[PDB]
RNA sequence: AAGUUUGAAAAGCACUUUGGAAAGAGAGUGAAAUAGAACCUGAAGUCGUGACAAAGACAAUGGAAGUACCUCCAUUUCAAC
RNA sequence: UGAAAUGGGGUGCCCCCACCCGUCUUGAAACACGGACCAAGGAGUCAAACAGACGCGCAAGGGAGGAGAUAUGGUUGCCA
RNA sequence: AGAUGUGGCCUGGAGGUUAGGACGAAGCUUAUGGCGUGAGCCUAAGAUGGACCGGCCUCUAGUGCAGAUCUUGGUUGGCGU
RNA sequence: AACGUGUCGCGAUGGAUGACUUGGCUUCCUAUUUCGUUGAAGAACGCAGCAAAGUGCGAUAAGUGGUAUCAAUUGCAGAAUCAU
């Protein structure tokens, strides 16, 4: 809240043959008499300083949240949408692909791979895997280095 | 692949629109901006001031967006994008993107010359055999 | 970098330059540019005569207010001037480009001067004290100088 | 004030915004869930120490 | 049951297959015949569709959807190769059995693939004919594997 | 100097890492013939180790590692060299992760490490 | 006020030569030295230099419409065409 | 197969047309005020109460808030 | 003056999707042309550069400059006065 | 003719843009977390083979002691010589 502010700056006024903005008070430094307290001044405030009390989080009707997930599943059962939504889905045996309950029994990861290759899902997880790049953007420097495409989520009833 | 011919290609106005009094100032860009000046001569249409853009300058909508070769220009980043315009190649032509490569640019020149789709910035020596 | 231009047949040529030479730009602009076509030996003659105030360095630009002179008639201008400080510098630079050409196996008596060029250089500042407690820049203005030579023969 | 709109009673006159000048009585709940996970973690730990007392 | 009418309002303005570039809307769908973005030409979307798609030399495949195995994908797209010298009205009349909407395009596309293959034959012959004269200082071969 | 998520704390804790951390951080892999014997994936480089460069422009050179310069994040080998302008040779430094440990010096606390690493 | 960010590595230009020196001309290192110390990229503005276009005083620019000379940017054509 | 040709571009010229921008103003080319050049900065935002349009859910019912409960009593994290 | 519309142009980022890049990314420069009434886009060349990045749907905002005796840095005619 | 103007090719002056980031801001959590007459916070001088600032340290002064670690530190010189 104090950024671009701490200064003794006042305005010289009219009659000094200079703009009327406030100016830093003192002497012997490079910034003596420079402008202060304004968004235009080099280093002044930002225009309307951002706050923490912005409205960050929106409510949603409890119902519409339910409607929306329900409505989002009916799109998971259509192979045409899924085609254009981007997943390969070429060799997938059937739209609500369904698998056994023993899938929870795997322990080594090498076996869960040949599973995905058996129901054909290894073609999509090679769309995610071959799409990993370093971002174009400033996001690299924020803690996000890599972009990946979104993959074939798998739904297991228990946490286990 | 001789293009689809249209009617006459006449443009209404070739000369560009440049903003008022940009030559005087080196920072002013030649791009247009509408003068809002109250006593500004250009806004008032003084005959010998520069002309403004209108709805009236349209390109005839028949020959609109057609390059001088007769091909509406469709951009292409990779050899797979040639297949879309294989069928309409009489109409559209491809434009290799800037960043596409000396190596990929080798491929698209081949797989265009085979399909007879036309590339603008594609090498023209295969055409002038 | 530098050397804005390139000699034709650089196998016969002598480059030379000085950079950030402390001397006035606007005076060295004038005393260098007089040479630009002159063979070496006659470009040095020109300078030893200027120091003797027989001939003069014509100022074609940077004339703003100057004394008229009768020695500027040979060059077509009325205005001229005799800048020893900047002549003595160009004396040593031409004497360098003669030492380059002589180590290249050339006879300097046939060397003709081509492409003399003078540019502004980073100028260094000093202050000045004025009425009513003011201070105003006293800055000076050094120059960059570069030239090359080439032979000439029948 | 202009138009048929309702007569605004918003009470904001007192200094609340923490303007570069002042501090200002603003309470923000951005820590709500982190204190939701904390009150639970501390009901469990006490349940783990109180054992087997209800 | 998610009619084509309803699915075309969903995928119209966003898609993997949309590919609108420089103001033009083409379609990168493999099942488009000519490549415009419209219902009659969306192969992935429609409940019955067909394509004229090439194969070796001049053979012309045709891939064909149908109502019934509509889900279950390796089973929903069925390709059948016509012989090399096939007439174009032959291929179109195949597509017109499934989807008579496409009877014109499949013809124009059948004649098109036939033009491409005999175009590749002239080119690839003339490139290698004058490729002999060039002495290459490198070439690469992927070694056969067992 | 552990990898974090934040990359600002990671690079910071990496380049402000003190000496001993810089000993671990710069560690070469050791040749298969020394992986067979000690059953260890890689070790931090010591002074006298004899070592082969796999990484670059010196690729295939073999030398004794004069000294480990931990401030420059670099190892100095024998027979990895360059001549200055004036004709003397100066040891060209190479980063350890680019290099391979063929023969490593042994001392009693360096052995207590190889016993302590054993995967078996 | 001020990134001291050269480069992968100082390999930070040995040496010859003109100079009182600063430096210049060579050479050498390096993929780049137009990366040579402020050293990555190196913009605008202003200035120099070769070439060239011309140009009377109507302050200059500006509109529209031609022509003169360039441009070699684009598209098109080249023979039962 | 080097050229020809049409278009675009550049520089000069001719006949003609043409007051200096932004602004306050009944009125600005004004002997009205701001104005040497450039680069980078530079001005309707955030929050709350009320209303009316328009999008959505539900409907004589609608909707929470705070908290609790577990998948999560887990996970560096993705999970605030 | 003012009101609104645009499948309307641009900018930093987040959710998606599709691509590019040491055979040369962003940036930069150009009598480089092409497209759009226009904001602008796109290709060509760099004897520029040295590692990132484009399109499209949606979200998002510290999002578009010529003017304030605007701020800061630089430069400049006056003036070799 | 000269000055001056204009276009291009290169060159200087100038330090923008992008790419780069151990900095900033803000939000959150953990805890046998709160200084001082047993001389604190702040102040001054000093200390290194070479030492201006800065960091560390106090006449035991760029550090002593103890444990853990396991061959450096490093611009230069110097230095027991590998089982601690």
């Amino acid at each position: 809240r104090l950024s671009g502010m701490n200064h003794s700056a006042h305005s010289w006024g009219t009659g000094r043959a200079v703009a009327r903005i406030p100016r830093i008070s003192g002497g012997g430094t490079s910034t003596s008499g420079a402008g202060a307290f304004g968004n235009m001044c080099r280093g002044g405030r930002m225009f309307a300083p951002t706050k923490i009390f912005r409205r960050w989080h929106r409510k949603i009707n409890l119902h519409q949240k339910r409607f929306a997930v329900v409505s989002a599943l009916a799109a998971s059962s259509v192979p045409s949408l899924v085609m254009s939504r981007g997943h390969r889905i070429d060799n997938v045996p059937e739209v609500p692909l369904v698998v056994e309950d023993s899938i929870q029994g795997y322990e080594k990861t090498k076996e869960a791979m040949a599973f995905l290759k058996a129901i054909a899902a290894i073609d999509d997880v090679n769309r995610v895997n071959d799409s990993r790049e370093i971002r174009a953007g400033r996001g690299k420097m924020r803690n996000r280095r890599y972009v990946a495409r979104r993959g074939p989520m798998l739904v297991m009833p228990n946490n286990k | 692949v001789k293009p689809v011919v249209t009617k006459s290609v006449v443009k209404k106005r070739t000369k560009r629109f440049t903003r008022h009094r940009y030559e005087l100032f080196p920072q002013l860009s030649s791009s247009w901006r509408k003068p809002r000046g109250e006593d500004s001569p250009v806004r008032r249409r003084y005959k010998g001031q520069k002309a403004m853009p209108n709805k009236g300058y349209g390109s005839d909508r028949a020959t609109k967006y057609i390059t001088p070769s007769g091909f509406k220009s469709f951009p292409i980043q990779n050899v797979q994008d040639l297949y879309m315009l294989v069928m309409q190649n009489r109409k559209y032509a491809g434009v290799i993107s800037h960043t596409v490569g000396a190596r990929s640019r080798k491929a698209i020149v081949r797989k265009a010359h085979e399909l007879d789709v036309r590339l603008i910035n594609g090498g023209a020596k295969l055409r002038k055999l | 970098t530098h050397y804005s231009r390139k000699p034709q047949v650089s196998s016969k040529s002598a480059k030379a330059k000085v950079s950030d030479l402390r001397c006035h730009y606007k005076n060295t602009f004038e005393t260098a540019n007089v040479i630009n076509g002159m063979p070496l030996r006659k470009a040095q003659q020109l300078y030893r005569q200027v120091l003797a105030k027989t001939r003069c360095i014509p100022f074609k630009r940077y004339n703003g207010k100057i004394g008229r002179t009768a020695q500027a008639k040979e060059w077509g201008q009325t205005k001229g001037r005799w800048p020893r400080k900047s002549v003595v510098a160009m004396m040593s630079l031409l004497k360098n480009a003669e030492a380059n050409a002589i180590e290249k196996g050339l006879d300097p008596n046939q060397m003709v001067i081509k492409h003399v060029q003078v540019d502004q250089a980073a100028r260094m500042r000093r202050r000045t004290y004025r009425a009513h407690g003011r201070i105003t820049p006293y800055m000076c203005s050094p120059c960059h100088v570069q030239l090359f030579m080439s032979e000439k023969k029948e | 004030p202009k138009g048929n709109n309702a007569i605004p009673h918003v009470h904001q006159k007192k200094h609340w915004n923490p303007c570069s000048s002042q501090k200002g009585n603003v309470k923000v709940f951005l820590n709500q869930p982190a204190q939701k996970h904390r009150r639970r973690r501390l009901r469990l730990l006490k349940a783990k120490k109180v054992f087997p007392r209800p | 049951s998610h009619s084509v009418d309803l699915q075309w309002i969903l995928v119209r303005q966003n898609s993997r297959f949309l590919q609108k570039r420089g103001g033009i809307r083409m379609s990168n769908d493999p099942f488009n015949n000519n490549g415009n973005w419209t219902k009659r030409h969306c192969g992935f979307l429609n409940e019955k569709a067909a394509v004229v798609k090439p194969a070796k030399g001049g053979a012309i495949c045709v891939t064909v959807k149908d109502g019934s195995s509509n889900n279950k994908p390796r089973q929903t797209y069925r390709k059948t190769v016509h012989a090399a010298g096939v007439r174009a009205s032959d291929v179109s009349r195949a597509v017109a059995a499934v989807r008579p909407d496409l009877a014109d395009v499949s013809f124009r596309r059948a004649r098109r693939m036939a033009c491409i293959a005999s175009r590749t034959a002239k080119v690839a012959a003339a490139r290698k004919a004058r490729s002999e004269k060039i002495k290459f200082s490198r070439k690469s071969v992927r070694a056969k594997r067992h | 100097s552990i990898k974090c998520g934040s990359r600002r704390k990671a690079r910071r804790a990496h380049f402000q890492a003190p000496s001993h951390v810089r000993r671990v951080l710069m560690s070469a892999p050791l040749s298969k013939e020394l992986r067979a014997k000690y059953n260890v994936r890689a070790m931090p480089v010591r002074k006298d180790d004899e070592v082969i460069v796999k990484r670059g422009a010196f690729k295939g050179r073999e030398g004794k590692v004069t000294a480990c310069y931990r401030l420059k994040w670099v190892i100095h080998i024998d027979k990895v060299n360059r001549e200055k302008a004036n004709g003397s040779t100066v040891a060209v430094g190479i980063h350890p992760s680019n290099v391979e440990i063929t023969k490593l010096k042994l001392t009693h606390h360096r052995k207590a490490i190889l016993e302590r690493k054993d995967r078996s």
